[PDB]
RNA sequence: CAGCCGUUGACCCCGAGGUCCCCUAAUGGGAUAUCCUGCCGGGUUUCCGGCUCCCGGUUUAUAACUGGGUGGGAACCCCCCGAACGGAAACAUCUUAGUAGGGGGAGGAAAAGAAAUCAAUUGAGAUCCCCUGAGUAGGGGCGACCGAAAGGGGGACAGCCCAAACUAAACCUGCCGAUGAUAAGUCGGUGGGGAUGUGGUGUUACGACCUCUAGCCUGAGGUUGACCUCGGCUUUCCUA
RNA sequence: GAGGUAGAGUACCAUCCCCUGGUUUGGGGGUGGGAAGUUAGGGGACACGUGCCUCUAAGGCUAAAUAUGUCCCGAGACCGAU
RNA sequence: CCGCAGCCUGGCGUUGUCCCUCGGGCGUUUAUGCGUAGAGUAGGUGGGAGGGGUCGAACCUGUCCUUUCGGGGGCAGGGGACCCGAAAGUGAAACACCACCCAUGGACGCUCGAGGGACUAACCUCUCGAAAGAGAGGAACAACGUCAGGUGGGCGGUUCGGC
């Protein structure tokens, strides 16, 4: 679509899913487009976890310009039907927020690192 | 809230503007009166009443902008009852846009509309409908009142939204 | 004319049932035929059920199947479209008149209705109807003509509920079994929804509501004077 | 005491048409432009400025007081077979 | 006497991407000027008789542009250094230097327009396709909405004095 910045390679997608599992099972996080909003106004988040077949488009076109002001790094996955069962629900999310790792401390700050490199050659 | 960002993307001149519309060119080929999954602008919705359970329906219409259809007389008529050109309906396309759709939706009451686009000659509404009948609305206590045979149709007596801002309301 | 029913309580009146031809919104298909003619299911002579525009579901996907507006009414009511005759001693702006009429939508009443209101030294307090204000302010070939509101006196005289801030599945609903007076509800099992937000809190202005911090204020209980948990109140559902 | 929230092609402006007592002042519609958003908005008979006064649009619901007469009861300085 | 349709034309909207040219302006950039009387190109208002002068001048000899070829404006060398008057004429004099104006042309950065050209993705037309969608041609014009001017017995209301 259009409020995709940069192209994320499959094989870390699959690493942000597995995050979302362990990071739920431990530490916290937010579900939805309305709570993950909130936790990035607060400045809160840690992760922010985006779908890419989002439609209409202006339900989360907000939230890569929202966290880039707020310094949060933000990641992108194919479905969001994965997403939202990810995070231990029956239905799709658009969004989730890590408020703490918890056990995944390590594979966010793995993420975190590829996500920064790859906006860095997209000028 | 995520829809006071919602407002903010579709607000007044934009980038968004380009997204918008490509939209408007695929609006163009679908029938005149369609019903669409989800809310296009789910601020404008969810204040006018609409909620994510089963027996609410969303509809887009789309009609033609400009003058009423008038024509002109064809027996005697003195100069001032002569003219056509500058009558519009004194009925909103608003409130027009609201008719066409509980035309073809007989079973379903009208909430509330706004419009969501504008070309060279259409003008596009969406209208928020509800079920009156499903079990899951017969419950509700905050539509309790839509259980009155006075309070439906409302919409062809001029009780809408539209239709009292037009009565000088 | 002829016959029968009724004291084994008829006729008649009131209440409750049964049968109820065809056309008709007419509705499986057709009717310039008030008459014809199908396809599925059931017992089975007869016969009885099912067969546009939408909504929520099932099942392989345009196949099929389960469950759910249309027309009428003497007048009254709500909304759009909308004349001329006549008068001006002619007549075109005007008036007649948003009348007559046309189209759509209801109810036993409709519609309106809780101030982004009025008026004037800081007052009143949702809407509607009657007597007035008043042929006043005001419009008009300033011609014929048209025409308020506030205020005063009465009749009735209620007020809520959402979106938002704070919470974040604590939620709604179809069917089956039990319990409950076959109700509401409670428990158990299955299906459809719902993070694109179901449910809770909360809706007012020299301020209202929400969150945090600090300090003072029924009963029982626990904890460190302070904190928390169960007993009144508000709103809603229900019928034997 | 500190912080947070309050309804958009909407309000408003120019122009055209119809209504209106609404008149350089009111309402609705068509065409074009188009906000602020609580450190906010609206109103107080031309327009603007300064005080003062007053209210919170753009989301619904709401008994009683009243309109009618196919119909049922009663009444009457009504008519009395052209 | 008037109206109203239809038609013609222009503005605004749908309506977008690349250019080029021209005309306006804003802060700059500059070099160019003969009614007559007279050493002779007084276009005008002033400071200003001093201004330039190894703080390098008047002068011969040519290349060159121009003009009512009148004549002035710029070139380095040969010259190692000179001229205007405070003096003679002009309803208005000093090429004594410096300023602004009238007035020519070009250039920088910005704005506004006006015109011309190209393109394709809006829009339109056709074909294939049950639809979904695909192809060809035109093209920001046409078409439509709205406003404005013109034309307009095509159609409607009327008036067609008196003695």
């Amino acid at each position: 679509p259009s409020y995709v910045k940069f192209e994320v390679p499959q094989e870390l997608a699959d690493k942000v899913l597995e995050a979302v599992k362990k990071a739920k099972d431990s530490g916290k996080i937010k579900k939805g487009t309305n709570e993950t909003t909130k936790a990035v106004e607060r400045s809160q988040a840690k992760l922010v976890v985006i779908a890419e077949d989002v439609q209409p488009e202006e339900i989360v076109a907000h939230l890569p310009l929202l966290c880039e002001e707020k310094k949060i790094p933000y990641v992108y996955v194919p479905s969001k039907k994965s997403l939202g069962e990810a995070c231990g629900l029956q239905v799709a999310a658009a969004s989730v927020a890590l408020m703490d790792p918890g056990e995944a401390k390590d594979l966010v700050d793995e993420i975190v690192k590829r996500v920064n490199e790859i906006k860095g050659k997209s000028s | 809230s995520m829809y006071h960002y919602i407002e903010q993307t579709w607000q007044n001149k934009d980038w968004r503007r380009s997204i918008l519309r490509k939209r408007l060119i695929e609006w163009r080929r679908q029938p005149a009166i369609t019903r669409i999954d989800r809310p296009t602008r789910l601020n404008r919705a969810r204040a006018l009443g609409y909620k994510a359970k089963q027996g609410f329906v969303m509809v887009r219409v789309r009609v033609r902008r400009g003058g009423l259809n008038k024509p002109r007389p064809n027996s005697g008529r003195r100069p001032k009852r002569m003219g056509v050109y500058g009558y519009g309906p004194s009925k909103g396309y608003r409130w027009i846009a609201e008719e066409r759709a509980a035309r073809k939706f007989p079973n379903l009451e009208v909430l509330g509309s706004y419009y969501v686009a504008e070309d060279g000659m259409y003008k596009y509404y969406e209208v928020i409908m509800v079920d009156y009948s499903h079990p899951v609305i017969r419950s509700d206590p905050e539509l309790k009142w839509l259980q009155d045979s006075v309070n439906r149709k409302r919409v062809f007596r001029g009780l809408t939204s539209a239709g009292q801002k037009s009565r000088g309301l």
